[PDB]
């Protein structure tokens, strides 16, 4: 616990004062639908839109209130918007506006044009270890930030990590993020990325994010996840078994880090010991990482996405376009009153 | 190879939350 650790501590203290102000007094109803021209679907929904008054492009997430109710996601959706409007960190996508109408909820975020990490990783096959380390370091700092605010993220995966014009990561989709000081119990996440304590229906805490980091680093460096199969149940059987196999090109340092992150024993999992995140940040695999330089975006990125111009979506897949219908009757008003 | 097994599997596309 030296001078560098005290500075992190003080930085996180100021970050928490700012977060809590917005957490306790959330912003609400800061734009309306006809402020935007709708361009194209970016994921399924999230749409590219253009703000008329400024000409800025944004990514607008649209949720059908009736479908949220049927899927029992009311409280998770209130979590997502309340957390997103309160956070502020370089590697988190920024929420610029939110609002609702008779049918839908809307979250309008900064447009990140470089595409999902998922698309680049699948196309290239795998990332080199320096490449994967660059991205992993950003997730390490982002979880240090989120966890210090008593937030658990619970859906880390390449599909949710966007590459910006500087080649850095922006985390999107807070649909399962939750502020909780005790343990929690919800069965949620993506199968390949679930910690064993989730699968086995135990109480669990922020250590599930550090397990998921282990899955992410493995998938970036290997090109495939550490546990995969054609059916989710078969994936879960592999996750709880306690064994992991590594590609032969994995360095010795990388395997040792992943055995400590993909650790079924919670009393032994990195990120969850007395030293907290510093067991990770001081691991030999991260010896060349300058954490301050990463935070300041001063490190040279592995690649810069192709940019054809404003509003171009060539780094995203194409999706079938569907109408945005707004009923003449208010749906689910009481359930979403605080949104 | 494990890569070949992954590429021929049904879970190389985007994965939905549970
Ligand atoms: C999903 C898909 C594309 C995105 C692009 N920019 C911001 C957020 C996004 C979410």
């Amino acid at each position: 616990k030296g001078s560098e650790q005290e500075s992190v501590k003080e930085f996180l203290a100021k970050a928490k004062e700012e977060f809590l102000k917005k957490w306790e007094s959330p912003s609400q109803n800061t734009a309306q639908l006809d402020h935007f021209d709708r361009i194209k679907t970016l994921g399924t929904r999230v749409m590219l839109v253009k703000h008329k008054e400024t000409g800025n492009h944004y990514a607008m997430k649209i949720l059908d209130k009736q479908k949220v109710v049927k899927l029992k996601q009311i409280e998770h959706t209130l979590n997502e918007k309340r957390i997103l409007q309160a956070v502020n960190f370089p590697f988190l996508v920024k929420l610029e506006f939110s609002f609702k109408d008779n049918s839908n909820l809307y979250m309008v975020m900064e447009y990140v044009p470089g595409g999902e990490m998922f698309s680049h990783l699948r196309r290239i096959g795998r990332f080199s270890e320096p490449h994967a380390r660059f991205y992993a370091a950003q997730i390490v700092l982002t979880f240090e930030y989120l966890h210090s605010l008593d937030l658990i993220y619970r859906d880390l995966k390449p599909e949710n990590l966007l590459i910006d014009q500087q080649g850095y990561i922006q985390v999107t989709d807070f649909g399962f993020a939750k502020r909780v000081k005790g343990r929690t119990w919800t069965l949620c996440g993506t199968p390949e990325y679930l910690a064993p304590e989730i699968i086995l229906s135990k109480g669990y805490n922020k250590a599930v994010d550090w397990w998921a980091l282990g899955v992410l680093i493995y998938e970036m460096a290997a090109g495939y996840p550490p546990f995969f199969a054609d059916q989710p149940i078969q994936i879960y059987e592999k996750i709880v078994s306690g064994k992991v196999r590594f590609p032969s090109h994995f360095s010795s340092d990388l395997k040792d880090l992943l055995r400590n992150l993909l650790q079924v024993d919670l009393t032994k999992r990195f990120g969850n010991l007395k030293n907290g995140v510093n067991d990770i940040k001081n691991h030999k695999w991260f010896a060349t990482t300058d954490w301050i330089a990463i935070y300041q975006r001063k490190v040279e990125a592995p690649f810069i996405p192709k940019f054809k111009g404003p509003g171009d979506t060539s780094n995203f897949d194409d999706y079938e376009e569907e109408e945005i219908r707004v009923s003449i009757n208010e749906k689910c008003g009481k359930e979403f009153t605080e949104f | 190879t494990t890569y070949a097994d992954f590429i021929a599997s049904g879970r190389t596309g985007r994965r939905n939350a549970i």
